[PDB]
RNA sequence: GCUCUAAUUGGAUGGAAGCAGGGGCGAGAGCUCCUGUGGACCGAUUAGUGACGAAAAUCCUGGCCAUAGUAGCAGCGAUAG
RNA sequence: UCAGAAGGGAGGCGAAAUAGAGCAUGAAAUCAGUUGGCGAUCGAGCGACAGGGCAUACAAGGUCCCUUGACGAAUGACCGAGACGCGAGUCUCCAGUAAGACUCACGGGAAGCCGAUGUUCUGUCGUACGUUUUGAAAAACGAGCCAGGGAGUGUGUCUGUA
């Protein structure tokens, strides 16, 4: 749930900004966003053997 | 009281005649840049070649002016690609034991920047009594 | 804050410092420009008519809507900036008294070196029209003088 | 204006075509030679009279805040002529064209010399003009 | 070319990494040296490992320049010194 | 010194204070001052390649110029003689000769000298980049600039391959 946890939700277009989920007038969760999730981590269900 | 460099710096290896020739030419021709296009263009963007992959790059399409792209038929003559200037085949050595089985007729010595003085000292002085020229050399106080 | 940018001969030379003054930086940079060169006590006189507006100070560089003044020479505009001039005195004052008490003669003293420097930014907000805020700034200024004997 | 050209070459504009001269005068100058063009006025241009002067009057006419400035006189019209030849805006062309002059009448001590191919004979042609009649009829002061 | 693991093997307070400026090699990705700064760590070969390479997404966050000594600090039936 | 528990100067400590308090290192964008080059008659994808000028402590590169000579691919003459053409000119011989890129040798020379680097000038070519598109320099879309961040991953099953 790294980068989840958060209600940020993207205010579409019309305000000259680009599409990215925002929280208090910060981006959040997306792997592009500082604090988003991170896109393809590590996983404790591979099978490292 | 003036600088001199320690070893044989003035030594120049012996090369067969086309040897010599190919070091001449590929001096002689040389080669461009080969930088990145537009680098010079942004800040952003460095000069460390990347292919031009752009559909509509004029770069990419070969326009006259635009810069070369690097091709295999840039390379440089086989015999003698990858020596110093002075047709020595570099060889890098961090210690002393490196120095051994190294041809000081073919080939100089390039000591490593991580080696202190005190390590530099005693792989100099060797280098300098088994004939081979250390192209880093270490510069001296000595007599005017 | 900036060190000395400049190297001086203690022997031959005096220094002085203002450290993050609020003024204008710009009013800064066109002082500093005007008083290299002179004397301490040509610059200290410079400074006074300034701040009397019998003496405009050259706006070279940070001249936007600026009114151009008949006694600026090989240029058009010009102002009075009175605070960045006093502060400028202030550094004076100290540089000459620094002298003094070195034993050279301060007011003689060539002003080798002159520069100032923007250190940063006191920080604040304008609240506007809509909902909004915007920033509301004031410039921090570090100077360095150095006087050199004749 | 009256200010004393040294000229390596003195040519004589009377009776001749004016861009055949024009354009030997260009080639000089890029090569070198400082020329001054000597009786303007009674340089020649054949054809019909009535077309040739519309011609000029148009260029006269034409023109804007930015501006077309075309000479009425005999001497300014063969010196745009001549730059017209001349790369003009270059260095090495804008050094040539201020090696040319062009004079009304002749303010030299020595008569100038005719240039091959340029020279009309009047006993086989009556289509053509005089510059000094193309100016007078532009509006020019004759003071020629 | 990047991370960390392993084996083999090296460098460093007689100055590691990083950074700035500069010299050499490679078609090139990039390698390497010198000087200054820095003041404690750093490689190479082989076999692995992967949160591994950015100029772009009205991309994210932070910092910063121009804009500019510019707009506003007048306007309101309360013009106030 | 100062209105001064500020700040500045001088001084002290320490290997270091450019370790002086949000103080290890201290990039870029960018600012002040300053150095080199250009510069108030002149034209705009900012460059690539070639060539000039000015500038350059050492180090880590050491080459480079001129006369002569040797070698010498393709190509390849003048003049002169003979013949032809109304003429521009051509043919035959001199002759595959002289010439001919690179490379080398003798002699002489350069030490801002050669390379290289900064800037500028000249020549040739040149309307960014990425994307959308049949067609983009586009009056199609995106970005003010820089740094850092930012996109084929895991399990299961199936099918190939080494
Ligand atoms: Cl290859
Ligand atoms: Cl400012
Ligand atoms: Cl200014
Ligand atoms: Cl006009
Ligand atoms: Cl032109
Ligand atoms: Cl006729
Ligand atoms: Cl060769
Ligand atoms: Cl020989
Ligand atoms: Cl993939
Ligand atoms: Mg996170
Ligand atoms: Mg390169
Ligand atoms: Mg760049
Ligand atoms: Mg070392
Ligand atoms: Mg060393
Ligand atoms: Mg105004
Ligand atoms: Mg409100
Ligand atoms: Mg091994
Ligand atoms: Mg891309
Ligand atoms: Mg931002
Ligand atoms: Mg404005
Ligand atoms: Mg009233
Ligand atoms: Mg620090
Ligand atoms: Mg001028
Ligand atoms: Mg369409
Ligand atoms: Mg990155
Ligand atoms: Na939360
Ligand atoms: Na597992
Ligand atoms: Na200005
Ligand atoms: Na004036
Ligand atoms: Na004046
Ligand atoms: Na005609
Ligand atoms: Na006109
Ligand atoms: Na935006
Ligand atoms: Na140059
Ligand atoms: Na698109
Ligand atoms: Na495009
Ligand atoms: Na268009
Ligand atoms: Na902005
Ligand atoms: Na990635």
């Amino acid at each position: 749930y790294a980068g989840l946890r958060t209600p940020a939700e993207s205010f579409g277009s019309g305000r000259g900004q680009a599409h990215v989920p925002k929280q208090d007038g910060r981006a959040r969760r997306v792997p592009q966003a500082v604090k988003g999730r991170s896109a393809h981590p590590p996983k404790t269900e591979k099978d490292r053997s | 009281t003036e600088l001199q460099a320690r070893g044989l710096t003035e030594k120049t290896p012996d090369l067969s005649d086309e040897d010599a020739r190919l070091l001449t030419q590929r001096h002689r021709v040389g080669k461009p840049q080969f930088n990145r296009q537009d680098h010079h263009k942004k800040k952003r963007v460095s000069t460390s070649w990347r292919k031009p992959r752009g559909q509509l790059s004029k770069q990419r399409r070969g326009i006259k002016g635009k810069g070369d792209t690097v091709e295999a038929g840039f390379r440089s003559p086989t015999a003698v690609r990858g020596k110093h200037p002075s047709g020595f085949e570099e060889v890098r050595v961090h210690n002393v034991d490196d120095l051994e089985g190294v041809d000081g007729d073919t080939e100089a010595v390039r000591i490593a920047s991580k080696v202190g003085a005190r390590k530099r000292e005693r792989i100099e002085e060797e280098a300098e009594d088994a004939g081979i020229r250390v192209l880093n050399p270490t510069y001296v106080e000595v007599e005017v | 804050g900036i060190s000395y940018s400049v190297e001086a001969d203690p022997d031959t030379t005096a220094k002085a410092m203002l450290r993050e003054r609020q003024m204008s930086f710009k009013h800064s940079k066109a002082i500093a420009r005007e008083i290299k060169g002179k004397t301490a006590g040509e610059a200290v006189d410079y400074l006074e008519a300034v701040i009397e507006g019998d003496q405009p100070v050259p706006f070279k560089q940070h001249n936007s809507g600026v009114g151009h003044k008949s006694k600026v020479d090989g240029w058009d505009a010009g102002r009075y900036p009175e605070k960045a001039s006093k502060a400028f005195l202030d550094l004076l004052e100290n540089a000459v008294g620094n002298a003094d008490h070195q034993g050279f003669d301060g007011e003689a003293m060539t002003i080798k070196h002159v520069a100032a420097h923007k250190v940063g930014e006191q920080q604040g907000r304008k609240p506007r029209a809509m909902g909004r805020a915007s920033a509301w700034n004031s410039p921090q200024v570090d100077v360095e003088l150095i006087l050199e004997e004749p | 204006s009256v200010a004393e050209f040294d000229a390596d070459v003195i040519v004589d504009a009377r009776d001749c075509i004016m861009g055949r001269v024009a354009s030997q005068v260009a080639e000089q100058a890029l090569d070198g030679e400082t020329v001054a063009v000597v009786n303007a006025e009674r340089a020649v241009i054949t054809g019909r009279e009535e077309q040739i002067v519309e011609k000029y009057e148009k260029r006269v006419d034409i023109g804007n805040d930015n501006g077309y400035f075309y000479p009425k006189r005999p001497d300014g019209i063969f010196k745009r002529t001549i730059r017209g030849m001349l790369p003009h805006k270059k260095q090495r062309g804008r050094e040539a064209f201020e090696s040319v002059r062009v004079y009304l009448g002749n303010p030299y001590d020595e008569d100038g010399e005719v240039l091959d191919g340029t020279s009309l004979d009047r006993l086989s042609n009556i289509k053509f003009v005089t510059l000094g009649e193309i100016s007078e009829t532009l509006g020019a002061n004759k003071t020629w």
